[PDB]
């Protein structure tokens, strides 16, 4: 079927 | 045993729609444990913290140009996209209810009779289910347990009726769903 | 009027992750973490449409990293238990001799980790039972469903035995026939 | 008992593999992780273990994530001073210096090793079109080595003299490499890609996920390889 799409996680500020 | 502290993080990116895709907004959102810290709306149009925990992420995803242009367009991209593409199994799914009419085993009241109207097995959600009293509609003495999602695309509910019968009325339970294009009537005969 | 929401979790120190698509309420898939696939709620869901089971892995790889930071920046602050709401019901009204299912609705808790465990007279049942992932909500706890096939009677008297941190101890959802 | 030897129908057909077999070259063209004397450092998800080990040739990582079949098996060595050795593969490899991943590889290194350098010697005859076209033997440093390590070194060899496989296509039709332990016990793995037009390197390296150890003295392997035609 059609491609159900995702949405990509962002990376919070590192330490 | 285990006692450990346990640490948790959520990510939800929930799509909202409105008359379909006519109205859409996307509203993703971080938790830690129980508190949501940060949240990109695209009613806003940048990120916000919502809780001082989250104002370091709010301040470096908004200077991040690209995210931000990104996050604008995936109402289209991803939140449209993605309705286009399940609506036909999800929006447009439909199971008809399982309709059945009887008296409640409970009837604590002695010259009177309480009804139940279970209606079972449907979808989706939304159902209207109403009593009546000779073709009148009964405003009084209602009650409903509510609408249960069973989990496996399902949905039940049962509406009480209280009554004091006499021989000759007719009691009708009426529910108007999605899969059916007219009411579906069940009648308890006094 | 309608809601499509992509809820991801990693849950530390279990190491638990979960990365699942809903549609008002009810789940569209998750994605198996071990197997690497798609599973999908409904088995035609898959027949209509298709996802990229790898998506979902390089997200539970950032929502870690994420959780790490997070922690840390928190002082460590643990999470706090909130106990499941227990509650069981048949699919349909019940009647004697006739296939019905019983449904152990697991609500309103947090973290998201459960054992559940269907009895039958004080034994535990096996047979054809299935579960859900864990479902997401509004003010952030979990909802989670379970299953049990079974053939009424007057006699069989059922429980559905819930264990959370949140509980100090095992919780016992009776049902029993009564109609 | 020992696993059933494949059928015809039951191998993939490289005729209905229609991506690049220079992927699956890839895996096996002297491609490899090794480790010895080490200790995980860490796990993402609780079937795997993650180790401090760095790419000697081209400095392509320092973190190797493998994953295993179950939680049982991770526990297991989680502690261990273990040696490794496996197929590793980058795209979509994730994990909370560059990083890699992989499947299974992992042996205890206490009393596994011959004393002085030794290598156990290893025996392979390939099969072409049911009769045995070439003998050799492939070596490992281990007393109980993992089957992977051991596919590995059999697939090298070859690669580079029977093009087993080449960039685009390979030879042969199908292929399996069957391993017989000296109780008896036989299981095999498919060579050949699944059909479609893509090769999808991580899931077909989770074959190993297992584990699976034989004893290095005493095992023998057979490689069956068919050409379309004849």
């Amino acid at each position: 079927g059609e491609l159900i799409g995702t949405l990509n996680a962002a990376k919070v500020p590192a330490d | 045993g285990d006692t450990r502290p346990r640490f948790l993080w959520q990510l939800k990116f929930e799509c909202h729609f409105f008359n379909g895709t006519e109205r859409v907004r996307l509203l993703e959102r971080c938790i830690y444990n129980q508190e949501e810290s940060v949240r990109f709306d695209s009613d806003v149009g940048e990120y916000r913290a919502v809780t001082e925990l989250g104002r370091p992420d709010a301040e470096y995803w908004n200077s991040q140009k690209d995210l931000l242009e990104q996050r604008r367009a995936a109402v289209d991209t991803y939140c449209r996209h993605n309705y286009g593409v399940g609506e036909s199994f999800t929006v447009q799914r439909r199971v008809e209810p399982k309709v059945t009419v009887y008296p409640s085993k409970t009837q604590p009241l002695q010259h009177h009779n309480l009804l139940v109207c279970s209606v079972s097995g449907f979808y989706p959600g939304s159902i209207e289910v109403r009593w009546f009293r000779n073709g009148q509609e009964e405003k009084a003495g209602v009650v409903s347990t509510g609408l249960i999602q069973n989990g496996d695309w399902t949905f039940q509910t049962l509406v009480m009726l209280e009554t004091v019968p006499r021989s000759g009325e007719v009691y009708t339970c009426q529910v108007e769903h999605p899969s059916v294009t007219s009411p579906l009537t069940v009648e308890w005969r006094a | 009027e309608h809601v499509i929401i992509q809820a991801e979790f990693y849950l530390n120190p279990d190491q638990s992750g979960e990365f699942m698509f809903d549609f008002d309420g009810d789940e569209i898939f998750h994605v198996d973490m071990a197997k690497k696939e798609t599973v999908w709620r409904l088995e035609e869901f898959g027949r209509f449409a298709s996802f990229e089971a790898q998506g979902a892995l390089a997200n539970i790889a950032v929502d870690k990293a994420n959780l790490e930071i997070m922690t840390k920046r928190s002082n460590y602050t643990p999470i706090t238990n909130v106990p499941p709401e227990v509650t069981v019901l048949t699919n349909s009204p019940v009647e004697l001799r006739e296939p019905n299912v019983l449904i152990c609705f697991i609500d309103k808790f947090t973290p998201p980790v459960v054992n559940v465990t269907w009895l039958r007279n004080g034994k535990p049942v096996t047979t054809g039972v299935s579960e859900t992932v864990f479902l997401p909500r509004e003010d952030h706890l979990f909802r989670k469903f379970h299953y049990l096939p079974f053939l009424p009677s007057t006699e069989d008297v059922y429980d559905c035995r819930v264990e959370h941190w949140g509980l100090d101890e095992p919780l016992l959802k009776h049902w029993e026939f009564d109609a | 008992e020992s696993q059933p030897d494949p059928m015809p129908d039951d191998l993939h057909k490289s005729s209905e593999f229609t991506g690049t077999m220079g992927n699956m070259k890839y895996l096996y063209d002297d491609h490899y992780v090794s480790a010895t004397k080490v200790k995980s450092v860490d796990s993402f998800f609780k079937w795997d273990l993650i180790y401090n080990i760095s790419d000697k040739k081209l400095k392509n990582y320092d973190k190797v994530k493998t994953e295993l079949l179950n939680e049982d098996l991770a526990k297991k060595y989680k502690d261990e001073v273990v040696d490794v050795y496996g197929s590793n593969y980058y795209v979509n490899c994730y994990f909370s210096g560059g990083k890699t991943c992989m499947y299974g590889g992992i042996t205890k290194h206490e009393g596994n090793h011959f004393d002085n350098g030794n290598l156990q010697n290893v025996l392979v005859r390939v099969y072409e079109n049911k009769r045995n076209t070439i003998s050799f033997e492939v070596q490992t440093d281990k007393k109980s080595v993992t089957a992977q390590e051991l596919d590995i070194k059999a697939r090298n060899f070859l690669i580079n003299k029977k093009n087993l496989y080449e960039f685009n296509s390979s030879p042969y039709e199908t292929g399996y490499i069957k391993f017989i332990e000296n109780n008896g016990n036989t299981f095999w793995y498919d060579m050949m890609p699944a059909p479609g037009d893509k090769f999808d390197q991580s899931k077909y390296l989770m074959m190993y996920n297992d584990n699976k150890t034989v004893d290095s003295k005493s095992v023998k392997i057979e490689v069956h390889l068919t050409t379309k035609n004849g």
